[PDB]
């Protein structure tokens, strides 16, 4: 029993971790095969990122430009390509250590496991929430860029992020492992700010389960709620909806806790309502949303 | 205001 | 910017780690050079777990009783000893994925990272610190014994704590790699409770300079307090008392933030008797205690 | 009633 924030295991993505430099700009790279993806401002100089032209930049570089560090090995770079707000630098040697991938983009509410690295140099692993409005809350200082997040099934590696860049407000932003930027944001050092968040319900409810699981059942009432009348109170709070897939995914723990859906939404409606009173539950005194119905029976089972 | 985190 | 609970990567880590059956009872193993350490009750029968006389279990074991699988490869064990509570078994191949790595006995109120495993095989990562206690708020099923934590230094990994077993209380107990338990327990099923927990100051003293080097500045205050006064109010919370040695351990970061140490009381005292009044520090509405002082510095730095 | 945390 217990309850904690469980990253993957790293050690598939650290074998890939490279480092990548252009002039006196640095970052992290991704070397997968034959090819190294990085964020693509490692082509822009300091007083270039207020509105790169990267075309410009890309077609006045050449491939020895680009240095590529895995450890002490120097790689060779033998060909180079832009692909959205990635670069993708062709190397003469495969890496030996990469494991079975996949790119997949991921939707708001679903977590993944960030591989923090500087200078191509793993540092920490934690889980992150990507949120309802595209930034997830990470832990990153400059050097960061490109690193990644990622899930793990069996053996293979879902890649999900790459990291490139801190809005002013503390969080964080970057693309899918094809270039695409998650949320309206663009890879420029300009006034760009996140849509509003909001909390996400079908998390906090699955996080409840955990809970009772692990032995907390002081929130727990009698009272049941319906599904348009719970949604009533969500939207006063900033949750966001439920709907009835949310409640379908949230079987398995409805079974194997005896607790029915729409009752313990009853239970998240005071919660709401009332506040916590002092007590706590699996160690925090707020609501947690950045679990998911997966990452709980993941670790209660 | 936003900050590219690359580094040097 | 952004702090959160961070692990070491544990690809060091994960290339050491075995399954060791005896009968139908099995746990992890840690291989390292030509030695399998594990938790010495993997020779209990499901029957003699309420007190085992681990000295007969071992003495009518032999070599090819103890079956020890690197994923599919199976080791032949060729010798068997007992040290304290953990077993050494050798082994005939030794382990070439070995890493530079310490035997280290910690200190209540040091954090690590626990790599969980079952069946031999990485299911997660995550940090902890031991308790003043001597017991760990971990997440461990059955299956989990003989998952180790761990801290990492440039490339040297130094194995603090091996898992046994869990308390009533949820909580979870274990011993350092030498076989010696953290705490006064026994690797027995029976009935055994923790000392009293308290909470460790320097640590959160530490969170709250996390806290304003990340912009939470709300809590802070202009008055200051003495040490002796506020180890008063300390010892009534029930938070450990404060030396001068912690003083010194936060210098780094009183330089770095231009608040000093004794000033930083006064905001805690003002804390622990006010409460938070529905702000936030951090992402949390309670006072947090599992980051050090080493541990703000590596993130924020 | 603390549990050896083995499996099977």
């Amino acid at each position: 029993s217990g309850f904690r924030k469980m990253a993957f295991p790293s050690g598939k993505v650290e074998g890939c971790m490279v480092q990548v430099t252009c002039g006196t700009t640095t970052l992290n790279g991704l070397w997968l095969d034959d090819v190294v993806y990085c964020p693509r401002h490692v082509i822009c100089t300091s007083e270039d990122m207020l509105n790169p032209n990267y075309e410009d930049l890309l077609i006045r570089k050449s491939n020895h430009n680009f240095l590529v560090q895995a450890g002490n090995v120097q790689l060779r770079v033998i060909g180079h390509s832009m692909q959205n707000c990635v670069l993708k630098l062709k190397v003469d040697t495969a890496n030996p250590k990469t494991p079975k991938y996949k790119f997949v983009r991921i939707q708001p509410g679903q977590t993944f496991s960030v591989l923090a690295c500087y200078n191509g140099s793993p540092s920490g692993v934690y889980q992150c929430a990507m949120r309802p409005n595209f930034t997830i809350k990470g832990s990153f200082l400059n050097g960061s860029a490109g690193s990644v997040g990622f899930n793990i099934d069996y053996d293979c590696v879902s890649f999900c992020y790459m990291h490139h860049m801190e809005l002013p407000t503390g969080v964080h932003a970057g693309t899918d492992l094809e270039g695409n930027f998650y949320g309206p944001f663009v890879d420029r050092q300009t006034a760009q700010a996140a849509g509003t968040d909001t909390t996400i319900t079908v998390n906090v409810l699955a996080w409840l389960y955990a809970a009772v699981i692990n032995g907390d059942r002081w929130f727990l009432n009698r009272f049941t709620t319906t599904l348009n009348d719970f949604n009533l109170v969500a939207m006063k709070y900033n949750y966001e909806p439920l709907t009835q897939d949310h409640v379908d995914i949230l079987g398995p723990l409805s079974a194997q806790t005896g607790i029915a859906v729409l009752d313990m939404c009853a239970s998240l409606k005071e919660l709401l309502q009332n506040g916590m009173n002092g007590r706590t539950i699996l160690g925090s005194a707020l609501l947690e949303d950045e679990f998911t119905p997966f990452d709980v029976v993941r670790q209660c089972s | 205001a936003v900050k590219l985190q690359n580094n040097e």
